[PDB]
């Protein structure tokens, strides 16, 4: 986790990006943003799997 | 023609492409397709492609991608040898979608190297002689970047 | 103090402002375009142009299989669909009480409202005479007289996008709130829920806005009739009159109006306008009648008159060099962007077969001449008579292609005809040397070589004419042997001329029948999802330097639209950008996280 490995600070953005998507869910892009975190968690479980 | 696909190369496997006919990006009211398995030759290859292989089915017949075909002769026997054409019209564009089928780029039916090995294995001259040929684009003029891409 | 001179130095700028966007608009990185959609050598617009660049994104390979997009498309900007914004539809015309006339009264101009009983505005619209007290007559009512009920049809598409043919009545004294409470019946904008919002606008005139996110195809068109008596004393005898026969007024509205019909001569199912002269008591009058638009403008219709009111659909194809276009867009039951060819009949239609579903068809083609014909594609059937002797007939079935053969010939099924096939058909509006036809649907087999003959003459019609369906769905045309097109084109519907149910009351009459729209005398707007630069920018324009809040019929451009318009145009517009801003941002600190991690 030197620099607390991309999931875990993928999922914590993309939990601040939840409370941006709080302020705003009418701003689509706080979920286009909220997703690509998440994109970077999953896909960044998918690439440790592999 | 009459070597099995397999039997002339064991990277063949059970696959298809597709042929959508295009203008720089494309249509759906013409495409054609061509199916592959273990055991096929190329004389079925050649029979989906050179038939009235339809694309537009309600029992009649025009309106296709056939619109975009051709092919002509050329030889002289003063040589012994000539050149056989199979076409499609150049000024509409085209891809080829192929899922699995292998073949026709390993034997350089349109590919890019011709030799085998290092002895002779080269490549295109026409390639040499223009890189504008290295269009990064699958779909039209130069209307894609990928192929630079995909071959990173 | 701006005069109109003054309008245009300040419209300058502007333009120096419009073009400064389409250099930025231009604007590459030594020849990355920003706007190319992933070939960077793009040069995407100019002042009158259209988005050159491609869709993809501009992409690079770090992956064991992915690639990395970093741009948008220039069209994801210039004629995007910011899909949360909705129809801003408005009446062209205005409205007032009329007792008083506005030439008497320019400096007055006042506007309808809830006070506004309909017996006043057509105060003087009853007479020539023009003479009418305004209280006494109608509000002093010492000596207050009995009046007649007034008409309208209506047509217009419901949100959702469902057609209907309707008709109504209005009663001799209504108020906005009477038209309200049908509005919410006419349309569905239920006290329980509604759909769209009304409202009497800054500028006098009457304005509906949608509910619905990003409905881009809501449209509206209307037209009401009315009988005009000549003199105030003229008035008062058709009390006595119809009184005295045993009916108010309101029954002599009736009369006029379907005897015109009665013989379309004394005007027709839908050119009604004719003066007539009836029977009241059995005393013999004769009367006027009342033409109302609520697209009116310096219209003649495609048949050439002087446009009456009927005449919606009764206009060509917009003009534009060699492109001509129906304004009325053919879009999308979603993201509402625009058809493709093979579109079946099927996901078109309202109806489980194309029942009684039949077309018909103006042309003003390319050899001058005019070519009208008529479809009943529920049979895949066209036609056309002889002018010489119309028994002799052209047949022909719409056809198609085969499995695996050329073993061809058995009609096309009604509901599987695609679009396709329509913009054929106008390739057979081509040229000169045209072609015939003549089939019989032997169980639906016909001779494929007459098809193919067909096929062949359509093949080298290739370089005569376009059809196209634009950036905004618009049904458009360009004549491409030519910069400027020798063509004009208009369509209708024939199930309509079927009408609502008979007799029309106050109460609206509402039927469903007719299935597609055609190029016609739109509704008036410039909001939604889809951006266009040069109708947004340009026709705004027009309205600052004439001064027109919004619009002008008479004047030159008919359409014009903008100045009031243009203030949620711009609440979209900072919308739509900011969207297309922040988005970049999300690559460029992604990527960043991607490479410093790689880096490391």
């Amino acid at each position: 986790d030197l620099q607390n490995t991309g999931i875990l600070q993928d999922l914590e953005n993309y939990n601040k990006a939840w409370n941006d998507f709080a302020s705003n869910p009418n701003e689509n892009a706080t979920k286009i943003a909220l997703v690509k975190a998440s994109q970077t968690l999953t896909e960044s479980v998918n690439n440790t799997f592999a | 023609g009459d070597i099995p696909l397999v039997n002339y190369d064991r990277t063949i496997q059970p696959g298809s492409f597709d042929i959508v006919i295009y203008d720089d990006k494309g249509d759906k009211k013409l495409t054609k397709t061509i199916t592959i398995d273990v055991n096929t030759t190329m004389n079925d290859i050649m029979r989906q492609i050179n038939a009235n292989t339809d694309d537009n089915d309600n029992k009649n017949s025009n309106d296709d991608v056939d619109d975009h075909i051709n092919a002509s002769f050329s030889y002289d026997a003063k040589t012994g040898d000539g050149l056989f054409q199979i076409n499609a019209k150049s000024g509409f564009k085209v891809a080829i979608e192929d899922k699995g089928t292998n073949f026709a780029g390993a034997f350089s039916i349109g590919g890019f190297f011709s030799g085998t090995d290092a002895s002779d294995m080269k490549v295109k001259d026409s390639i040499l002689n223009d890189p504008s040929t290295v269009r990064a684009s699958s779909n039209g003029v130069d209307s894609g970047n990928d192929m630079a891409n995909k071959i990173i | 103090s701006n005069s109109q001179t003054s309008r245009e130095a300040i419209a300058k700028e502007l333009e120096r402002i419009k073009e400064s966007i389409v250099q930025l608009a231009n604007t590459s990185v030594n020849g990355q375009y920003l706007f190319a959609g992933s070939q960077v050598a793009n040069k995407p617009f100019d002042s009158n142009g259209n988005y050159y660049g491609d869709k993809n994104n501009i992409n690079v390979v770090t992956g064991a299989g992915t690639e990395s997009p970093y741009n948008i498309p220039g069209w994801d900007l210039f004629f995007k669909a910011d899909g949360d914004y909705k129809k801003q539809i408005s009446t062209n015309v205005s409205f007032t009480d009329n007792r008083w006339d506005l030439n008497k009264d320019p400096d007055k101009t006042k506007y309808l409202t809830g006070d506004s009983k309909w017996q006043q505005l057509i105060g003087q619209g009853y007479v020539k005479d023009n003479s009418l007290d305004a209280d006494k007559d109608f509000e002093y009512d010492d000596s207050k007289l009995d009046f007649p009920p007034t008409t309208l049809y209506v047509q217009g598409t419901k949100p959702d996008g469902t057609s209907f043919k309707s008709a109504v009545l209005v009663k001799p004294e209504d108020t906005l709130e009477d038209v309200m409470e049908n509005i919410g019946a006419l349309y569905g904008n239920t006290p329980n829920n509604k759909v769209v919002e009304v409202s009497m606008n800054d500028s006098g005139q009457i304005q509906i806005t949608d509910l619905k996110q990003g409905n881009n195809k809501l449209d509206f068109h209307a037209v009401a009739f009315t009988p005009q008596a000549d003199t105030k004393d003229e008035l008062k005898n058709i009390i006595e009159a119809a009184n005295q026969e045993g009916i108010s007024m309101n029954e002599v509205t009736n009369r006029v109006m379907q005897a015109s019909t009665a013989a379309p001569s004394n005007g027709d199912i839908t050119k009604l306008n004719n003066p007539v002269t009836v029977t009241i008591n059995n005393q013999q009058f004769t009367i006027d009648l009342k033409q109302t638009d609520f697209i009116k403008s310096k219209m003649t219709d495609t048949d050439g008159n002087a446009a009456n009111g009927a005449d919606y659909d009764n206009v060509y194809f917009e003009k534009n060099g060699n492109t001509v276009y129906g304004n009325v867009s053919q879009v999308i039951k979603g993201s509402n962007a625009y058809a493709t060819d093979s579109t079946k009949l099927s996901e078109v239609m309202a109806g489980d077969s194309l029942n009684g579903t039949t077309l018909n068809l103006k042309v003003n083609s390319k050899g001058g001449n005019s070519y009208d014909v008529t479809i009943n594609l529920q049979t895949s059937t066209v036609s056309y008579p002889d002018p010489n002797n119309p028994g002799q007939t052209i047949s022909f079935p719409i056809m198609h292609t085969n499995p695996a053969t050329g073993n061809s010939g058995v009609v096309t099924g009604s509901n599987d005809i695609t679009y396709g096939q329509i913009n054929d058909i106008i390739g057979m509006f081509a040229a000169d040397k045209i072609p015939t036809t003549t089939i019989q649907a032997n169980n639906g087999q016909i001779n494929n070589a007459d098809y193919t003959q067909i096929q062949q003459l359509m093949k080298d019609s290739q370089a005569t004419v376009d059809v196209s369906m634009d950036y905004k769905g618009r049904i458009s045309v360009t004549d491409k042997l030519s910069s400027g097109t020798n063509i004009e084109i208009s369509l209708s519907d024939s199930q309509s001329g079927q009408f609502p149910a008979p007799p029309f009351t106050t109460t609206s009459t509402v039927q469903n029948g007719p299935n597609f729209s055609f190029s016609a005398n739109n509704s008036l707007t410039i909001d939604e999802p889809n951006v266009d630069i040069i109708k947004d920018l340009d026709s705004m324009i027009d309205a600052v330097l004439k001064g027109n809040m919004r619009a002008d019929s008479e004047s030159e451009n008919p359409r014009n639209t903008g100045m009031q318009g243009a203030l949620e145009r711009l609440d979209h517009l900072a919308d739509h950008v900011s969207k297309l801003n922040t988005t970049m941002g999300a690559y460029h600190n992604t990527i960043e996280g991607v490479n410093t991690r790689t880096s490391f």
